[PDB]
């Protein structure tokens, strides 16, 4: 029934939260996004809203690095991304200043998934319509967690999300290997994600961002372009 | 507070079934509520701001009716809009340079600016007391390191920088013509610069344009202050390109 | 020329259109549940 | 209304549909016991047991008049009941949230001499859910052919729709409405058109006129609700139709009888000074 | 009815709190946990929800959460929820050791918590936590003990009991097959992976379905510990043959 | 039928540019007794019509005491009026205590209105539902002033308000040219026959529901009540 | 159309409008016209102002204010916002004459008030303002100025104004004029024989005018007009009326 | 209608959310409390027990003093905090003045917290009763109960909570000077009033005694069996 | 039951019933209004029932001085035998539990009568319409199984949309009053009935009726297709109030 629908503090006669089910559908649709953990390495990739001549490539990106080995990439509203963003690269600063090291990547995911819940338990407010992907190195290990809107969130080793996300599943499951490396983790990635585009991929509309020992990297449209042309 | 209204619709922090906010695109339909067009184009060396100038009575006093203004020494702006809600948002940014520059010893950047209105802006979206302004924001300017800069942001929240852009009733053709151009060519000079901004206004409005019917806000590498021209200047700028 | 719902009497701070408050007016008819007391003054003393 | 920052509110409805549209024993006994309290039960005081039969059915009218109100029943009391004798035949019992106990009182008269002509004399408040059943105690099923219906009533003068303001008008004055069946001209102009009346009134004129039995309203706006001599000296013109032509006897004393029961109004709540 | 569901803070005509009501509803789509009290111990056995091929095992445990050095908790509804209710008992753990330099009860945490739990329901504007609690641990005051709590803020101490999906099931059987006074460590495992087995219909029970915490005595010390896959399956695998002697 | 969504508020405009609940407020000062307030060359006088709840109790008192030069009357609810006759009081001993001169009429009444437009603009508020009529003296002569639920006064020279005030109203503009050269006698007796209009023709006025008050040139606010009315009512006519 | 979504001043119609500041707007042409023309050394002012009864004083509930030395303002619309906002431009000019030395200029006490205007079109605590007003003022390094503000909170310079119920055919009259070539002796007239043009007597039954000017003859300063010149200009009207 | 706020008065002058509040407290088991004159009983029947538990955990007879004692029928979280407040003002007290607390003053606190939660909409009330016995400093017993309004009064002897009428009528009828002669007597009358609901006593009640100048005392089944035993016979 | 205005009831063989339902915004009985105003019929009976609330008043359909004086009730019955049309008025609104027993004694009456078709416009609530009927047009309808097929084969020629269903599938109009109710017992007595309604919100509804009239008169074809074409009813005036107190603006 419609009237558990409008107010986010209120339970549905089965135990339900329903607002907050509305944050995880806007979520599911904006542009696709790809994290693939290899065996000495992370990759992450996704798809940009431009896509436009007029656009200028040093303005705004959506691969960010929070420290020298934390980086994250997003999927759903761009607004309630920058503000996380933020609020993030100030948690690991407070950290290091504190302790004098790095901040592990658990610990930044749980501080900032404590950070969203917030907003889902006090009327007056609405859910972040956006969830995260974090990749991090840390004691020569990978890491890869998501965190969801309701303030959840899990480790994987083989993700997607954003438009037409159980096919990106599937296809993962099919082709993922536990003993792969950093180039076949790149290629892997942009398949599944040619996968779900529809146009014509170039290096002007995809983002690709990597995450090894040496630290967190963005890579430069030549070498995505190198890349792309490696598997036609 | 008195409540909120009850339906996907009628207020700003309910989430849609299909996931998507119905304020924020109310508020962006307000932007057309004008009448009044928008063209910023980016040069080799310079940035020039075009918009149309509408004076229906005939008891007004023209030299009071203006959307050019100027935030800082050297940064330019064009509003689309409410009138009220534009003059508002030109206040706050007024104050946030002037802050900025106190507290970090040199002048603001664009991006910076065009950052810090965004990040406001975002809070409106987000809470029950208050409501998006029906406005879109156009910066010009000329960086250290780099040449002149174009930027824009919406009531979403959301900002990007451009090569050329547009705002108002005619968006969409003025973004086509403007990409045609820029994939043509886009080495320019001061001149091009202008007359191709001219031009793309004329050619979608199909109005023959007149001295006293727009308004112009130029900024150059010689001279980065905002400066707007003359009528005398627009005249001889219309003659050239109609000669 | 139709006979529709009006209601002005579920706020303490509500005119209604010949300027009554109404919740008050409740608040005295609350008293006639209780018990009758009776009281008399005179010259010589008060009786309760 | 909102009861903390940010709840979820809506708008109320004037048709009424909000709450019916919902449609264990515990709760139909509830609801049969509920339903049997406000129940209208006609009895004669006498003996305090019910009329089995129709008031109307028993006896034969030819004449019956009606007040509701505070003033309609002081001015019928003072003007046309104070000159002869008149012997209670019945009353009824109502309970509500606006009539606790039945100050609140509906009694019947009819006149010693000629006992065809009836009184009614109203001062508690029946609800939207018992006027049928008042309907349906007094007038019965079958009515009769040869009878005539006249009915009083005060509003407040806020209720008048006209173009001008409220205040401007110069109150308290006298408007009308009256059956098809009804052959004579009332002495006040007819209401205007956008302005209706309901309630119990409204409901004896619909009876009057579906059943075919002449009938007629007098309505008076006035801006002091409470017990007030000008509002029952407006309605003098009454007295001179052919419906109260044969009650009325000496002017004087009533006015005597009226300006001496002014003396004994009951207590205000000092809301007001 | 649905007059009165609107908030935390209506009172329905025969006095009843729906919100709470439909609170505790939602503890029931969860996984399974269980909670038995034995003589020389104390077990905890949950079900493992997350059982994706693509997931990846970084933690220390996914259900069972360490609050002090003589107690462990296990939690059921919400995550969220759950984090927050976690980090607070630890502060309110801590926090008494400061103040008295000695350990704090179990009893004496467990009703810190429900009191913030309830306080939730009273003031309107808020949401009340999703969120149902099993608490293990040993005292010096009466030793072993096993507590349960619920979203309303009401608690109570047991001997052995279930919260989460077919919860009802599995009570009934715990009070048929659990004799007082004479369980140990061993028997108190048997009857929890049979009670398991039962209640799991998904399919047959492995060892990466279930996750199981021992809290023992030992020296002087309490010791915590997760069983791992190796005893888990021999723990399954001789239940299958003690089923499979049964005919 | 269409105005049933726009008068539950004072925050709320109607379609037609309207606030409602204002002009309901104002309705709620037709719900006191009638008062009558006038002023001549010297002197200003107030005169007030008392109600009471039955014959044995007091009727209720309508003539308040500001200041030694300000006294005011009321008609609509009570508590307002309390809060009101506070805020006055205070305004006018602070003003003393500062200045060591009398606060002027003026002022005050421009205090009074600036404080009671606020509750009209703001929510959880509602207007005050009382109207009062002011008379006081200071260095420009005798004063009359009349305050209105909707935050809006007027400087009048005679002016009536209550219930059935119209023929009080009629009754002074009628003989509106006499009244600056009257002495404090017959000058009384003009407010007392102008309250008179509003009675039915019956009933007259005795001793034990009228209140005077009277400021002048040299003479200190003071209210007469009971047996000390009647000087005043001795020379009155027989209701013509 | 904007039914639903027009109870609160924070919400937006599907087309993009606000519409409680829409009825505000309305509310303003529920009173009598105001009236402000410029001219070339100074600004004068007339209001048609009703009369309600014959009880009221000579100047009881006036529309001109006086807000600074040489500043002056006409309403319309509800009057106690209008003593509201003159209350606020008070304050506005005496905090800039405090900080700086100096009288205002018109064009900044325009803005500050406009902004102060529009703040309460933003939030569902309050409602919009119901009321207009016009600004005047002179000086000898500026000269005349004249400028409206509305209840959404927009401001524009003006040559000459109307406002009220009857504005149309007031700017239609005052479009006739060739006000930057004459001056205010010659502008009095013209105002007053448009106030009582535009007057309507079947819906009204009387009224008084109201004039008053601020220019180089009262050497910068907001007067009322004398009383021998506003009867002059009173007789003009009538004969022209003829 | 006219319940659903707790600031709204009915047409009639009915404020129904706080009769909806009591409508809780039926509900709850029944407790029980007489007077005698150098003793003090209460008695709560047990709504129903379950084998897998441990009864110290589910107690309903508190302590708020040496010389307080107290039973609640209703809302068992909404009872709680309230005890807390109550025990933290009884030891507070003592700080202000030497003396022990006075069974009507700690009433009065009572009385006045559980008022304080029904004044606005942002909260709402406790759908708790209570009955609280003691000792005054001088040696006067004492007993009390307390309602959801606010309103407390004293009593002779008294039940609360469901099936209350029967064991209040009960109560009326049997009560005498002569029963309470005992410390005995007013056991077994106290048992005789509760084994009116209960299906079968000795299981599923329990007792609190409290002598004059001594702690609380909690009685044990094998007591409870010897005084049904003697009942019995 | 259905009271004659004269002495014997007319008969109603093969009319059409046109009544409204009252609903969010009192659309269906505007409508009927306009439609009442336009066509001039003329009355010819009353049906008393216990299940509204009593109201009286004048003629709200006058067109002369004669005509301006006659009373009427809440419910009344007119038509017009040359087109075969009859339809019904309703001024009221309904009492807490006499809403089934009203639509029970009314089809009861339909079917006793003898009249063919019955045909109801009502109203639905514009907040609870999901994305899909956000961009889609606010007229919906709907149709019985023993409907004509010649009914739904120029329905679906004039390309209308119908009203979507929902699951427990079983219809559900929020706002819509007695609407589901007939459509249920007239489905189960196996009557012709259709349904038109459309969204709409609380306010001024002039627009809505018209609409909503329009919608109709595409498929009844009451006037010719395509200011002037309904007659305002001289009722409607002073539908906002009185005018404004004098020291306020």
């Amino acid at each position: 029934e419609r009237g558990y629908s409008f107010s986010l503090t209120t339970f549905s006669p089965s135990g339900k939260l329903v607002q907050i089910e509305y944050a995880l559908a806007a979520v599911a649709g904006g542009a696709p996004s790809v994290g693939i953990k290899a065996a000495n390495g992370v990759v992450l990739a996704t798809e940009k809203k431009q896509k436009s001549i007029l656009y200028d490539e040093r303005s705004v990106h959506k691969v960010e690095p929070i420290t020298k080995h934390i980086g994250l990439v997003y999927s759903g509203m761009g607004p309630d991304y920058r503000v996380l963003v933020h609020r993030a690269r100030k948690l690991a600063q407070q950290y290091y200043l504190v302790y004098q090291e790095p901040i592990p990547t658990a610990q930044l995911v749980q501080r900032v998934a404590s950070v969203m819940q917030e907003y889902t338990q006090s009327g007056g407010v609405r859910p972040f319509g956006v969830s995260l992907l974090i990749c991090g190195w840390n004691e020569g290990r990978p890491y890869l967690f998501q965190s969801d809107p309701s303030g959840a969130y899990f480790a994987w080793k083989a993700t997607a999300m954003g438009k037409n996300y159980v096919n990106g599943k599937t296809f993962l499951e099919k082709r993922y290997n536990e003993d792969l490396e950093l180039e076949d983790a790149i290629h892997t990635a942009i398949l599944t994600l040619k996968e779900s585009f529809e146009g014509q991929m170039t290096e002007d509309n995809i983002e690709v961002g990597i995450c090894n020992e040496a630290g967190f990297r963005r890579l430069t449209p030549t070498e995505v372009k190198d890349y792309l042309a490696a598997i036609a | 507070s008195r409540g909120s209204s009850a339906g996907f619709d009628r207020h700003i922090t309910i989430f849609s079934p299909e996931g998507r906010l119905y304020q924020v695109e109310y508020a962006f339909k307000a932007i057309n509520q004008g009448g009044l067009t928008s063209v910023a184009v980016r040069g080799k060396d310079c940035a020039v701001i075009v918009t149309q100038k509408k004076v229906p009575d005939k008891l007004l006093d023209s030299s009071t009716v203006t959307h050019l203004f100027k935030i800082t020494e050297n940064i330019g702006c064009v509003m689309t809009g409410m009138t009220a809600d534009s003059r508002s948002q030109v206040q706050r940014a007024r104050y946030e340079a002037a802050n900025w520059k106190y507290k970090y010893g040199y002048e603001i950047p664009v991006d910076m600016l065009c950052k810090r209105i965004a990040d406001i802006s975002q809070v409106y979206t987000q809470n029950a007391e208050m409501r998006p302004l029906g406005c879109c924001m156009i910066l010009i300017g000329i960086d250290e390191e780099q040449g002149p800069q174009v930027y824009k942001c919406d009531p979403a929240g959301y900002y990007c920088g451009f090569k050329a852009t547009a705002a108002g009733v005619k968006q969409t053709e003025s973004t086509s013509f403007l990409e045609k151009k820029v994939k043509k060519k886009f080495d320019w000079t001061f001149e091009q610069t202008v007359e191709t901004a001219i031009t793309c206004l004329s050619t979608v409005l199909s109005i023959d344009f007149k001295p006293s019917e727009i308004e112009v806000g130029v900024v150059t590498v010689e001279n980065p202050k905002f400066r707007i021209l003359t009528e005398a200047e627009i005249d001889a700028h219309l003659v050239a390109l109609a000669e | 020329m139709f006979l529709t719902r009006s209601e002005y009497d579920r706020g303490v701070n509500t005119f209604s259109p010949e300027g009554r408050l109404f919740q008050v007016e409740y608040a005295i008819e609350a008293i006639k549940l209780g018990s009758t007391a009776i009281g008399i003054q005179t010259s010589e003393g008060v009786c309760l | 209304a909102a009861t903390f920052f940010g709840e979820v509110v809506k708008a109320p409805c004037r048709a009424g549909t909000e709450d019916e549209e919902e449609e264990t024993p515990e709760d139909r006994e509830v609801r049969l016991q509920l339903a049997r309290k406000r129940e209208v039960r006609l009895l004669r005081r006498q003996t305090k047991t019910s009329l089995e039969v129709s008031l109307l059915e028993k006896y034969p009218c030819s004449k019956f008049i009606i007040a509701i109100g505070n003033n309609a029943v002081a001015f019928l009391s003072s003007f046309v009941m104070n000159s002869g004798v008149w012997e209670e035949v019945g009353c009824a019992k109502l309970w509500n949230e606006w009539c606790r106990t039945t100050e609140a009182f509906c009694v019947f008269y009819h006149l010693k001499s000629n006992p065809s002509v009836f009184l009614c004399q109203c001062s508690c408040y029946v609800a939207e859910d018992q006027q049928y059943q008042w309907l349906e105690k007094v007038f019965g099923s079958c009515p009769r052919k040869n009878m005539q219906i006249t009915i009083l009533t005060c509003r407040h003068v806020t209720d008048y729709k006209t173009s001008e303001s409220t205040g401007s008008l110069p109150s308290p004055f006298l408007r009308a409405l009256k059956t098809q069946n009804f052959k004579d001209s009332a002495c006040c102009p007819l209401l205007e058109q956008p302005n209706i009346v309901h309630d119990l009134p409204a409901a004896v004129l619909s009876y009057c006129q579906v059943w075919k039995i002449p009938a007629i309203l007098y309505l008076c706006y006035t801006d002091v609700m409470k017990l007030d001599l000008i509002t029952v000296e407006a309605f003098k013109p009454i007295l001179s139709t052919r419906s109260l032509k044969g009650l009325v006897k000496n002017i004087p004393q009533s006015t005597e009888i009226l300006k001496k029961l002014m003396t004994t109004n009951e207590i205000q709540s000092n809301i007001y000074t | 009815s649905r007059r009165y569901d609107s908030r935390t803070t209506i009172f329905s005509p025969e006095g009843r709190l729906y919100q709470v009501e439909y609170a505790m509803e939602a503890i029931g789509h969860a996984g399974t946990c269980l909670g038995i009290l034995a003589n020389d111990g104390v077990l905890l056995a949950a079900e493992r929800r997350n059982i994706h091929k693509l997931l990846d095992e970084v933690f220390f445990s996914e259900k069972i959460y360490k609050l002090n050095e003589d107690m462990a908790c296990s939690v059921a509804g919400i995550t969220s929820d759950a984090n927050v209710l976690t980090n607070e008992l630890r502060l309110i753990a801590q926090r008494y050791l400061l103040q008295y330099q000695e350990p704090i009860p179990c009893e004496q945490l467990v009703t810190a918590l429900c009191d913030i739990k309830q306080a939730y329901t009273q003031f309107g504007g808020k949401r009340p936590f999703g969120v149902s609690l099993l608490y293990i641990g040993w005292d010096k005051h009466y030793g072993f003990q096993l507590y349960q709590s619920d979203p309303s803020g009401n608690y109570g101490g047991w001997k052995a009991t279930c919260i989460g999906n077919n919860s009802a099931a599995a009570v009934s059987m715990l009070k048929q097959d659990y004799k007082e006074g004479e369980m140990t460590l061993k028997s108190a495992l048997a009857l929890a992976i049979k009670v398991l087995n039962k209640t799991m219909d998904v399919s047959k029970l492995s060892a990466e379905k279930v996750e199981i915490a021992t809290l023992t005595r030992e020296n002087g010390k309490t010791v915590i510990r997760v069983l791992k896959q190796k005893e888990v399956e021999q723990l399954i695998k001789k239940h299958e043959e003690e089923e499979a002697k049964a005919e | 039928m269409f105005r049933n969504q726009y008068d539950n508020d004072v925050t709320v405009w109607s379609p037609q540019g309207r606030i409602h609940q204002i002009e309901y407020a104002m309705e709620a000062v037709k719900q006191g007794s009638a008062t009558v307030g006038l002023k001549s060359k010297t002197h200003a006088v107030l005169v007030a019509l008392k109600r009471a709840q039955s014959e044995l109790a007091a009727h209720q008192k309508k003539i308040l005491h500001v200041d030694n030069h300000i006294g005011i009357s009321i008609a609509g609810l009570t508590a307002d009026a309390r809060l009101l006759c506070n805020f006055m009081r205070q305004e006018c001993l602070d003003s003393r205590f500062v200045f060591d001169r009398p606060l002027p009429v003026s002022r005050l009444v421009s205090l009074i209105g600036s404080k009671t437009q606020i509750p009209t603009q703001r929510y959880g508020r509602r207007p005050y539902g009382v109207g009062l009529l002011i008379a006081g003296y200071d260095d420009m002569g005798p004063h009359i002033f009349q305050t209105c639920p909707s935050a809006n006064y007027f400087d009048c020279r005679a002016m009536s308000i209550g219930a059935r005030s119209q023929s009080a109203r009629t009754y002074l503009e009628r003989h509106m040219s006499e009244f600056m050269e009257c002495n404090l006698n017959e000058l009384v007796k003009h407010g007392l026959r102008a309250l008179r209009e509003t009675l039915p023709a019956e009933q007259d006025l005795t001793t034990k529901n009228v209140s005077i008050g009277i400021v002048g040139k040299d003479l200190e606010f003071t209210i007469y009540d009971d047996d000390d009315v009647s000087p005043f009512l001795e020379g009155l006519e027989e209701r013509p | 159309i904007g039914t639903g979504y027009d109870l609160s001043a924070s919400t937006f119609s599907p087309d993009g409008r606000v519409f409680q500041v829409e009825y505000a707007m309305k509310a303003v042409e529920n009173s009598s016209t105001a009236i402000g023309i410029r001219c070339k050394d100074g600004v004068v002012f007339g209001v048609e102002k009703l009369v309600l009864s014959k009880l009221y004083e000579e100047g009881s509930n006036k529309r001109l204010f006086n807000v600074d030395r040489h500043v002056g303002m006409a309403v319309a619309g509800l009057l106690a916002d209008a003593r509201s906002l003159a209350d606020i431009a008070r304050e506005e000019a005496s905090n800039f004459r405090s900080n700086f030395g100096y009288n205002i200029p018109l064009k900044h006490l325009a803005d500050r008030v406009a902004m102060y205007v529009h703040a309460y079109t933003l939030y569902s605590a309050v409602r919009p303002f119901g009321c207009s007003f016009m600004l005047g003022s002179y000086s000898v390094n500026d000269g005349a100025q004249l400028y409206m503000i509305d209840p959404s909170g927009v401001s524009y310079g003006y040559w000459g104004c109307a406002i009220g119920k009857a504005r149309q055919a007031a700017k239609t009259e005052i479009e006739k004029l060739q006000m930057k070539e004459m001056t205010c002796r010659d502008i009095v007239k013209e105002v007053a024989k448009i106030i009582y043009i535009v007057h309507d007597e079947v819906k009204d039954k009387a009224f008084e005018l109201e004039l008053s000017w601020v220019g180089e003859l009262t050497n910068g300063r907001h007067e009322i007009v004398p009383k021998d010149i506003r009867e002059e200009a009173e007789k003009y009207a009538k004969e022209s009326l003829k | 209608s006219y319940d659903r706020a707790i600031t709204v008065f009915s047409p009639d002058g009915h404020l129904f959310q706080v009769e909806y509040a009591q409508e809780a407290v039926k509900k709850g088991s029944t407790a029980v409390g007489v007077r005698g004159r150098d003793i003090v009983v209460l008695g709560v029947e047990k709504k129903s027990v379950a084998k897998l538990q441990d009864e110290r955990t589910v107690r309903k007879i508190c302590a708020l003093d040496d010389n307080v004692c107290m039973a609640f029928a209703g809302l068992t979280a909404d009872a709680r905090i309230v005890i807390n407040r109550a025990r933290v003002e009884c030891q507070s007290h003592r700080l202000t003045v030497e003396d022990p607390v006075t069974v009507e003053y700690i009433t009065r606190y009572i009385a006045s917290l559980k008022q304080r939660y029904t004044q606005s909409n942002g909260r709402r009330p406790f759908g708790i009763s209570a009955l609280i016995v003691g000792f005054d400093f001088d040696g006067t017993p004492r007993l009390y109960q307390t309602d959801p309004s606010g309103t407390y009064h004293a009593w002779k002897a008294n039940a609360i909570g469901r099936g209350a009428k029967s064991v209040r009528e009960f109560l009326e009828k049997n009560y005498t000077d002569e029963a309470i002669e005992t410390d005995d007597l007013t056991i077994k009358l106290v048992i005789k009033a509760l084994l009116e609901v209960v299906q079968s006593g000795g299981k599923n009640i329990e007792l609190a005694v409290m002598r004059r100048d001594q702690s609380l005392k909690i009685l044990n089944p094998e007591e409870i069996e010897k005084y049904v035993a003697e009942i019995e016979k | 039951m259905f009271v004659p205005c004269g002495e014997s009831a007319p008969d109603l063989a093969g009319f059409t019933l046109l009544m409204p339902a009252v609903s969010v915004g009192n659309v269906g009985q505007l409508a009927m209004d306009l439609i009442i105003s336009t066509l001039n019929m003329s009355k010819i009976g009353y049906f008393y029932t216990d299940c509204l609330v009593p109201m009286v008043g004048n003629n709200p359909y006058a067109t002369t001085e004669g005509n301006s004086t006659e009373l009427s009730i809440n419910a009344e019955v007119y038509s017009l035998p040359s087109r075969k049309l009859v339809a019904l008025q309703l001024r009221s609104i309904f009492i807490k539990y006499k809403s089934k027993p009203f639509c029970e004694k009314l089809l009861s009456w339909v079917k006793s009568s003898g009249c063919a078709r019955v045909i109801v416009l009502s109203s639905s609530h514009s907040y609870q319409r999901n994305d899909l009927q956000l961009r889609s047009t606010p007229f919906r309808y709907l149709l019985t199984p023993s409907m004509q097929k010649s009914v739904q084969n120029k329905i679906k020629s004039l390309n209308w949309e119908e009203m979507e269903k929902s699951r427990c599938f079983c219809i559900r109009i929020p706002g819509g009053g007695i609407t589901k109710t007939l459509y249920d017992e007239s489905c189960s007595k196996e009557i012709q009935m259709a349904v038109l309604l459309k969204f709409v919100s609380e306010g001024d509804n002039i627009p809505d009726a018209l609409g909503l009239v329009e919608y109709l008169n595409e498929w009844l074809q009451i006037l010719k297709p395509l200011a002037s074409r309904w007659k305002i009813p001289s009722s409607w005036r002073l539908l906002f109030g009185s005018g404004l107190p004098p020291a306020l603006f």
